[PDB]
């Protein structure tokens, strides 16, 4: 731990612009691991060299008078296939790599860092049954007709072939004779390991500057053009220190070098210690214990709540998976810890908000940027910790023209004209509660088709969201007005609407900043919420058999302040899908156990006072009998 | 400071809140349970039924002038917000720390 | 998103635009006319097809209905307990990878995680080369499911080593970076389509439907919601233990059956209480096991104290008994020698404590209330249940049932044991009521009056002064033995203790008014009188009942209220007497405050005006039943 600590503080200067690379491109879901025989050869897995030696001694008998040069590799055992034959040849294949090897636990953090698709040249079951174990599908390819099932998209690229099919000869790369015409027998493999080279971020870390596979790639690459490939990295663990010059020639036919032997200090045999000391090291960095000082924390929060920036309002149950897993966000506005493995950075987050002093030392800047995530904060209400409290106070407050009935105000802020596409947005939604949605649906599909070039896709997602809303509402109206020639156009274009993919169809940007959004792409995650209604059930509705004047908080300021976030958030993000059933029947039960609860609360004597909120939504989400039900309960 | 766990258990007319008393009636590290059984066959003529612990029974004589009471995991005493509420109600162990509801 | 399937096995259409398929398909059911009229193969195939949607209970659609009857069966041996018959299935030999999931699945129920495991991995590694990759995923999904089971069992319970720290430190090798969420997308074209409803098996919130639809009974509402909602509740039952689903037994499930069956019993409250106009929910096997499996202890108590359930009616008694038998018998064979499997014991003892407190309202049998009482007073341990509660436990099975003279000879020996564990003088008697083994011998005293002690006569026959916690045990249990124990502990006795034996009468000495004590009442209250000059309404209330015959008591009031209020209530203020001081009297004492004429006159006045006040509804409790 503190070892490695010292490795990120001894580092150089592109060693840690490499770490960040391969980092972020693990974050994108971009990072494709192309492996070698090294990796496979810790888990004990008998390397090449071992099969030249018996090939060898079962043709010439006369054990070896020196050493193998490189051709002898590839040449004795291709001798013994033509001349003694092919079920000794696919035998003596049987015999040495029917091996049942455990896996090294590098392939445990290969499987770390989110690959999008793992290349080897490897002969075994390793990493694919580390894969089925790890709860992931790489798609398993060793052959030509294991392209055509492509059954997902994760592959698993086994260039050379498997012995899936059998210990043949046959079916992987081992004689000359296959990589004499290599590109005649694995064409699409081919293709496809050009395909995913080229569109990606490649790492090699199994082999040695000069082995034939890299050769062929670094061929490839140089007879492609120079703007256009990603310059591929390569971790080195050898156990000598590389010398400057190959370092800086291998630079220039378009890889990186991450050198191990000149991180740590390993022994020669020590092979393992030296893999995971490059690999903790990106893993570490995933996990952010390299995170400390003023700088470092302030970014990172900024790196993910400047994309909140732009919305207006974010409920706190999302927020928890904003910062996935991490630190619990309350109810109340408070924050209390949980999973963060690494340096608590919304404490001195907010110990730097606390005093002024530590805030004033800091940069232009990132002093600005903590003054844009304090406004976000103290916008959504999250204040300090769990450690300070007594003066938690709830002050709702909805500031929208919708919530508040307010319609020839919205009228009135209907016919000005817009300056802006987020005007356009308020417009749009203002002018579809009151009735009409023909405009507004047009006004949607004038900000789909006016904001397309612009970044920052979230208006754009959401009008999209809105549109086919306000679709599904006009089908409604249609179901339970308009002219037949807008009732048969938008059912000409908007019929087969399938909304599931479409955030899974955004960019690599909007598919991690925004990655929050994707229940508005669906309805029914209405659940969360209610099943805490029916904690307010489960029987803390005791509280009525027993007398308790129990005198402290209970789940109902709870369910309460979860209500109002989903009022909060429905009305003040402008969001059309607050008019459907399933959000009445929501705020229907709501209050309908809260008022239950406070009657099962004040009559334990073997609350709920009301506000303009409540009256709002008594008088809007129920309905007359329901009421009048209320009353008779 | 303890008010955040003080409840007003009035089936009983109780105060169910883990204090640890010390009596006189002299002991130390004392703590009360009280029943409600009101169909109890054959066990005197009262629901409620003290079961006073003093780590196990005391196996019970009785002036009960408690000498010093002292909230759990909380420190600092409450002897006087026992007095007080020891004044307002006038029936047998106000602070009892738990109740069974038979 | 073709034809919508209701929960009582009939089809509606919807958005179906072609041809009616179903429709031909039910049509071709009925008449076997036109069943006849076809190829060999695919009359095969309807035959399959038919088989199938019997099989799940669909029939024909919404024209033709009135017959529509849902017999529930769930068939599975973890659902019914069966655990000796579970663990018979373990020991045999496979004969396919299906048996091997069920015995998988069987052996995870049971307290053994790391066999089913094993198991599970042996399934995947032997059917990932066979087609149909149904039973593959499904195994991979529960091996997780185990595997986060394990988890919680080191989450949980160090905070004893339940598993070695070999197979702790392995599967956290080889299961910590699990993404199911990517699983099923990463099967074949084959399993990514035909297979495609399974897809919320990689996850856990797919309960949020039916969730809603409890909301629906929430939402203020011939056929109901209820039945629906019931059905729905069956549907998912079946589903997670007839496909052997791991994800039966995490919380989310505990919580949807456990405010299920909340909303649907108070609707039930809210449905035949509907009588303010003009003047339901019948219970069967599955209710009962679902009430006492997916409830705890307490919201049963708390579904007591909301829901009047001794109105609801219980049927198939003689399976409840099966139940209730095997689950005794299962505690029994639990604590015979050994077994105690930690994981097992904190299921099965959560389950046995709910069914034996739901046994009440059940009619049981005569060796049926025999077993259950005898494994529920030896063999059922400690630390989770003690012996007060079960008092609780016991006194509301042997309430609503006519005592048998087997069952008095059991607790009989029951008393003698706890005696023979009093030999010893340091048995502590833990209670976390304050409910003890007098108790015990009030209920022999309840259900027979008559009961002469035998074998406890013979060990106070040869007791011996030197266990004073011994003979106090046999002091507590005074009027259950003979005549010449009566000689012998009652020379064991101390007379000048005037208010221990009171205190709370300890030893139950309110059988006799033996009258010099009587006479030391008195002379107890002018000790009184001595030091005024310059517990106790116990005294008051042995006066008001006509039971202590001295009269002077009245010379002795001016110190206690209540004791004037006791002892001469027609010259007492009736104006300053506290109410407190009545919910803490018994139902004969205040049936006997009620019995007077001076008393009810003003405690009807006090009473209505704290009624009055807020909204003390003790006092209006016991202002309409006693009272009035």
């Amino acid at each position: 731990g503190e070892k490695l600590k010292e490795v990120f503080l001894m580092l150089d200067n592109n060693v840690v612009e490499c770490i960040k690379e391969i980092t972020e491109s693990s974050r994108n879901g971009k990072l494709v691991f192309f492996v070698g025989a090294g990796v496979s050869t810790l888990s004990d897995y008998p390397q090449w060299w071992r099969l030249v030696d018996k090939y060898h001694e079962e043709l010439y008998g006369s054990p070896k008078k020196g050493n193998y040069s490189s051709d002898e590799y590839l040449r004795i055992p291709q001798i013994f296939y033509n001349v003694k034959g092919e079920m000794a040849f696919d035998g003596i294949l049987k015999d040495f790599f029917q091996v049942d090897k455990p896996t090294n636990p590098i392939h445990d953090k290969i499987l770390a860092m989110n690959p999008a698709h793992v290349i080897t040249t490897n002969y075994d079951n390793l990493i694919d049954t580390a894969c089925w174990k790890r709860g992931k599908y790489f798609s398993v390819i060793s052959a030509e007709e294991d392209v055509a099932n492509a059954t997902s998209s994760r592959y698993l690229l086994k260039v050379h072939g498997d012995f899936r099919k059998g210990f043949k000869g046959e079916n992987v790369v081992l004689k000359e004779d296959d990589y004499l015409n290599y590109d005649q027998n694995y064409p699409l493999i081919s293709n496809l390991m050009k395909t995913i080279i080229a569109t990606h971020t490649i790492v090699f870390i199994g082999y040695g500057l000069g082995d034939y596979n890299i050769n062929m790639l670094l061929n490839w690459v140089r007879k492609l053009q120079k703007d256009s490939f990603h310059k591929p990295f390569f971790i080195r663990t050898d156990p000598s220190p590389i010398e400057n010059e190959t370092l800086i020639y291998y630079e220039n036919k378009g890889l990186r070098i991450i050198d191990a032997a000149s991180l740590i200090d390993s022994n020669e045999y020590d092979y393992l210690e030296r893999y995971s000391a490059v690999m903790d090291l990106l893993i570490e960095s995933q996990e952010n214990k390299f995170i400390t000082k003023d700088d470092e924390v302030i970014d990172y929060i900024y790196g993910k709540i400047s994309p909140l920036f732009a919305l207006q309002y974010i409920r706190k149950i999302d927020l928890k998976h904003v910062f996935e897993y991490d630190y619990h966000f309350e109810v109340n506005g408070t924050v209390v810890r949980h999973k963060n493995k690494g340096f608590g950075y919304m404490e001195r987050f907010f110990e730097l908000k606390e005093s002024c002093d530590e805030r004033s030392k800091l940069s232009k800047k990132q002093y600005e940027r903590f003054n844009a995530l304090f406004n976000f904060f103290e916008k959504n209400g999250v204040i300090c910790m769990a450690k300070d409290a007594g003066t938690l106070n709830t002050s709702i407050e909805i500031n929208s023209l919708a919530y508040h009935g307010k319609y020839d105000v919205m009228k009135k802020f209907i016919e000005e004209q817009s300056v802006s596409i987020e005007d356009d947005y308020k417009k749009a939604f203002f002018l579809a509660c009151l009735g009409r949605w023909e405009e507004s649906y047009d006004l949607y599909s004038n900000i789909i088709l006016n904001s397309i070039d612009e970044s920052n896709g979230c208006v754009y997602y959401l009008s999209q969201i809105n549109r086919y809303r306000i679709y599904q509402s006009i089908t409604q109206a249609v179901t339970q007005p308009f002219t037949d020639e807008f009732l048969a156009r938008i059912e000409r274009e908007m019929t087969n609407f399938n909304i599931d993919d479409l955030f899974n169809g955004m960019p690599f940007e909007f598919q991690k900043k925004y990655k929050i959004l994707e229940f508005l792409s669906d309805n029914q995650f209405l659940y969360d919420d209610t099943v805490k209604l029916f904690e307010l059930t489960n029987k803390v509705r005791s509280e009525m058999s027993e007398g308790s004047y129990s005198f402290g908080m209970s789940s109902d300021i709870v369910v309460l302040l979860r209500l109002y976030d989903n009022l909060r958030f429905l009305y003040e993000n402008c969001l059309w899908s607050v008019s459907f059933h399933e959000f009445h029947q929501y705020i229907r039960n709501s209050m309908s156990l809260l008022i239950e609860k406070a009657e099962y609360e004040r009559t334990r004597d073997i609350g709920f006072f009301m506000e303009y909120y409540d009256f709002v939504n008594i008088s809007r989400h129920f309905k007359i009998d329901d009421i009048k039900n209320l009353e008779r309960s | 400071g303890a008010t955040h766990d003080l409840v007003y258990h009035s089936k009983i007319n109780t105060f169910v809140w883990d204090v640890e008393f010390d009596i006189v009636l002299e002991l130390n590290k004392c703590y009360f349970v009280k029943c409600f059984n009101p169909y109890r066959i054959n066990g005197d003529f009262a629901v409620s039924s003290i079961d006073i612990f003093s780590e196990g029974k005391r196996l019970l004589e009785f002036n009960f002038k408690i000498t010093k009471a002292v909230h759990v995991a909380t420190s600092k005493d409450v002897t006087e917000i026992v007095l007080h509420l020891s004044e307002r109600i006038s029936s047998p162990f106000p602070i009892v720390k738990e109740v069974v509801y038979l | 998103y073709d034809y919508h399937f209701e929960v009582n096995g009939t089809v509606v259409r919807h958005k179906n635009k072609g041809f009616g398929y179903m429709e031909r398909f039910f049509e071709l059911k009925e008449s076997c006319d036109e069943r006849s009229k076809l190829s060999k193969k695919q009359y095969e195939r309807f035959n399959a097809l038919f088989n199938f949607f019997e099989k799940n209970g669909v029939i024909c659609m919404a024209k033709d209905a009135g017959t529509l009857n849902t017999s529930i069966e769930i068939n599975s041996l973890a659902y019914h307990g069966k655990y000796d018959v579970m663990k018979k299935f373990i020991e045999e030999q496979s004969v396919s990878i299906e048996d091997d999931y069920k015995k998988a699945f069987f052996l995870a129920c049971l307290g053994r995680w790391e066999e089913s495991y094993d198991l599970y991995s042996n399934i995947i590694l032997n059917s990932i080369d066979e087609s149909n990759g149904c039973v593959y995923y499904l195994s991979q999904i529960n091996r997780y499911r185990i595997y986060q089971s394990i988890t919680q069992a080191v989450t949980q319970f160090n905070g004893y080593k339940p598993f070695t720290d070999e197979f702790l430190a392995r599967i956290e090798r080889e299961m910590t970076n699990f993404n199911i969420d990517d699983l099923f997308n990463g099967m074949p074209f084959e399993f990514q389509k035909k297979y495609k409803i399974l897809e919320f098996l990689s996850d856990n919130q797919f309960l949020y439907d039916d969730t809603v639809k409890l909301f629906e009974l929430t939402n203020k509402v011939g056929m109901s919601s209820d039945i629906v909602v019931l059905l729905r509740l069956y549907d998912n039952l079946r589903f997670l233990y007839e496909n052997c689903l791991w994800s039966v037994s995490f919380h989310e499930f505990h919580q949807y059956i456990r405010n299920s069956m909340s909303l649907l019993i108070e609707k039930a409250e809210y449905e035949r209480t509907r009588d303010i106009d003009e003047l339901g929910f019948f219970m069967e096997y599955y209710d009962f096991v679902n009430i006492s499996r997916h409830f705890k202890i307490d919201d049963i108590k708390n579904l007591e104290r909301s829901c009047s359930i001794d109105k609801i009616r219980f049927g198939e008694q003689e399976k409840i008994e099966e139940y209730l038998v095997g689950i005794a018998e299962e505690i029994t064979k639990q604590f015979s020698a050994n077994g105690m499997n930690v994981v097992f014991y904190t299921q099965f003892i959560s389950e046995a404590k709910a069914a034996l407190y739901f046994a009440k309202y059940v009619k049981l049998s005569e060796e049926g209330l025999g077993k259950i009482v005898k494994a529920l007073l030896f063999y059922f341990p400690e630390r989770d249940l003690d012996i007060g509660k079960r008092y609780v436990w016991l006194e509301r099975l042997t309430k609503c049932n006519e005592l048998p003279k087997s069952i008095i000879s059991i607790i009989d020996d029951f008393l003698v044991l706890q005696a023979e564990k009093h030999i010893d003088q340091n048995y502590s008697e833990v209670s976390s009521n304050g409910l003890y083994s007098r108790d015990y011998g009030a209920l022999i005293k309840h259900f027979e009056k008559n009961f002469i002690s035998k074998r406890l006569s013979e060990i106070t026959l040869c007791l011996t002064q030197d266990k004073q916690k011994q003979i106090d045990f046999l002091f507590k249990l005074l009027p259950l033995l003979s005549t010449n124990a009566k000689s012998h502990l009652l020379s064991f006795k101390s007379v000048e203790n005037i208010n221990d034996l009171m205190n709370g009468i300890r030893i139950g000495l309110i059988d006799e008014f033996t009258p010099e004590h009587e006479e030391l009442i008195i002379e107890y209250l002018e000790t009184r009188k001595v030091n005024y000059i310059v517990y106790m309404s116990t005294f008051g209330i042995w006066y008001f009942l006509e039971e202590i015959n001295n009269s002077k008591m009245e010379e002795f009031i001016g110190m206690d209220d209540q004791y004037d209020f006791f002892v001469d209530p027609e010259n007492f203020d009736y104006k300053k007497f506290i109410p407190s001081w009545l919910k803490n009297y018994n139902d004969k004492l205040l049936g006997k405050i009620a019995g007077n004429k001076h008393m009810k006159h003003h405690v009807i006045e006090v009473l209505k005006e704290r009624v009055k006040n807020s909204n003390d509804k003790r006092y209006l409790e016991i202002l309409m039943n006693y009272f009035i």
